[PDB]
């Protein structure tokens, strides 16, 4: 597998925001060890669910997924950042995933609102999904998401444990 | 569901349902509908999540299929016979017990025996003990007949349907008329289900016939290195039958060519078909068992067994080889009424003989041109 | 410390020379017979379809243009002695037998 945004977006017309933010949901349950899932309110300001806390520091995430360059959507990640410390008080990080690329001038503003609030911003653009983790470790997600004929990859484990079914008769 | 946004953000209906579980001494924890998005509902219980999310077929439809299945072929099955408002049934509970011990020791067990005799209705009688509690399927031995052995489980596999039965000690498969595998042309499917079988390690039943016991348990001993249990069930005794009359009800036959074949439970199934004001409408019983057993619908059939009887009159042998045509008597030997031994064929009860000399004599009566050439 | 010689032989005749068939048997009982009486290595036998090309595929028996002969020496006296025991079964008497 391999990562194709015209795979995805041919795969997912009808809705492609809401397909990215499930895709992103599951990475960051398999990161940060939370397989039962987190809690969530119908239309959840800032951020895309409740916080979870680890080591006392308290983290949450956002995804978006773009047709331009990052540097044309400011105003969506300043909203973002003042809308968060809104809702909820004590939070320390927060992780951003995309679908796009940018060291440059907006990143530099964007993280000074940040630094200002006190929150820390993490980057996860294009580059993350071509990581191990995502292609290597996580092959299964991946593989839903990437592929347009998934079910290609059940027939060859069907041959697979064909051939040891025949070769158990022979003996040596 | 989920709850709107009004925990610190939470709407007061929400609270006030919290303060009154706690107040009763309770915690309630809440799993909306980001649960069900999660991994452990979707990729860890994939295949139970998929009954419910999806209108395509599941795992849960592949078992019930095939218990379906099950129920349909057993339903013809007949375990009593039924006479002048009576059920007059034959003791198997010693075999019953030696099928359920068998099947602890060892994994393999083969039942075996002549054509009518009950083999079936024996397995009939274990299912309804234990249909409850236990996975027991059952396929007939014409099912085999495929490209593929995935081809019997829909769009799942043989490895899905047995995943599904891995948390199970005791489990049965029963294949049904085992003799009917040399009708096949290709094998190789059948010889892959047995590899699968063994290997997840179900118990394996087989009902066969006489012809094809060798082959079975050479099989399983070359190959598979399992030595097999083997039981056998027979035809009655002539104190049996004495004591099924006198309890039952009904006289026996005075021909002793007739009282040797109703020892066979199939044809004292026939007998008390036709029998009415303490006797029997022979001449019925006679057509229907010529017509339905050695005719079918063959004249060729008629002609090698007509032939084949005279044979044996003519020459005093026992074992004779017929002039027949070229694929007659091994369909007659399948049947059961001809037999084979490397000295020749013979016939295997006597009643059927003299029947066919008769026919015989009054076709060279229908032909005849004068007496004398009649007698000669 | 010895081999148990009639179990040994009677699965070899029946799972490689009769298999399922009782044809093959008749077949094969007949060739050798005609061989050891006319005295000729090459035969050509009264058999039914197919059978002596099916024998030619498991390679117990063998064609050229003179006729078919038999691959192994120990499967023909196989044969032979199994005729003799059919004869003897089916006789009328001694004389007949020995005839
Ligand atoms: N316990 C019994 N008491 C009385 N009659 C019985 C009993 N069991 C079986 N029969 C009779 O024997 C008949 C044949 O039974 P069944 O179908 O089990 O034979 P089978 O041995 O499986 O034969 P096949 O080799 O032809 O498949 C039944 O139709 C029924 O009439
Ligand atoms: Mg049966």
């Amino acid at each position: 597998v391999k990562p194709n945004w015209d795979n995805f977006k041919a795969k997912f017309s009808e809705n492609p925001q809401g397909n990215f933010e499930w895709f992103c949901y599951l990475l960051f349950c398999q990161e940060f060890k939370m397989p039962a899932g987190i809690f969530r309110y119908k239309n959840q300001s800032g951020i895309e669910t409740n916080p979870i806390t680890k080591d006392n520091e308290i983290i949450g995430w956002q995804s978006k997924f773009y047709d331009t360059k990052l540097s044309d959507n400011k105003a969506d990640l300043i909203e973002m950042i003042e809308k968060s410390k809104k809702a909820y008080p004590g939070l320390s990080k927060i992780i951003f995933y995309t679908n796009q690329e940018w060291d440059p001038k907006i990143k530099i503003e964007v993280d000074q609102k940040a630094y200002e609030s006190g929150i820390e911003i993490v980057w996860r653009v294009a580059s993350f999904f071509e990581s191990p983790f995502v292609i290597v470790e996580n092959e299964k997600i991946a593989k839903h998401f990437f592929s347009l004929n998934e079910s290609i990859f059940d027939l060859l484990e069907e041959k697979r444990k064909h051939t040891e079914n025949v070769l158990y008769e022979i003996q040596t | 569901q989920e709850w709107g946004q009004g925990n610190s953000n939470d709407p007061k209906i929400k609270i006030e349902v919290d303060q009154k579980a706690y107040e009763s001494g309770i915690e309630i924890v809440w799993r909306v509908a980001s649960f069900f998005e999660s991994p452990f509902v979707i990729v860890e219980n994939e295949k139970i999540a998929k009954h419910f999310f999806s209108l395509n077929e599941s795992i849960f439809d592949l078992l019930e299929e095939k218990r379906k299945h099950t129920e349909n072929v057993l339903y013809e099955i007949q375990t009593n016979i039924e006479f002048k408002d009576r059920s007059i049934e034959i003791d198997r509970r010693h075999c019953i017990e030696l099928l359920h011990e068998n099947l602890v020791q060892k994994k393999i067990v083969i039942v075996s025996g002549e054509g009518g005799v009950g083999k079936t209705a024996v397995i009939k009688k274990i299912y309804e003990a234990e249909k409850q509690y236990t996975p027991f399927y059952v396929f007939k031995a014409s099912e085999f007949k495929k490209d593929s052995i995935n081809e019997l489980f829909g769009a799942h596999g043989l490895d899905d349907f047995s995943n599904a039965h891995q948390d199970e000690l005791r489990k049965v498969i029963v294949v049904d008329s085992a003799e009917k595998l040399l009708e096949l042309t290709n094998i190789d499917p059948f010889k892959e289900f047995l590899t699968v079988l063994i290997k997840d390690k179900w118990q394996v039943v087989f009902t066969t016939r006489n012809n094809y016991l060798a082959d079975l348990n050479y099989a399983f001993i070359d190959i598979y290195k399992i030595t097999p249990g083997n039981l056998v069930i027979k035809n009655l005794e002539r104190g049996e039958l004495i004591e099924l009359s006198d309890n039952n009800g009904f006289s026996l036959p005075q021909d002793v060519r007739l009282l040797e074949l109703i020892k066979n439970p199939f044809y004292l199934s026939e007998y008390l078909r036709f029998y009415t004001g303490e006797s029997i409408d022979y001449v019925s019983f006679k057509e229907k068992l010529w017509n339905k057993i050695i005719v079918k619908n063959k004249p060729s059939r008629e002609q090698c067994f007509l032939a084949t009887a005279f044979q044996r009159a003519s020459e005093g042998q026992f074992f004779v080889s017929p002039a027949c045509d070229t694929g007659i008597l091994d369909e007659l030997v399948k049947d059961g009424i001809v037999g084979y031994e490397a000295a020749g064929y013979f016939i295997t009860h006597d009643i059927y003989e003299e029947w066919a000399l008769e026919k015989k004599i009054s076709v060279d009566y229908i032909r005849k041109a004068n007496n004398n050439e009649f007698f000669e």
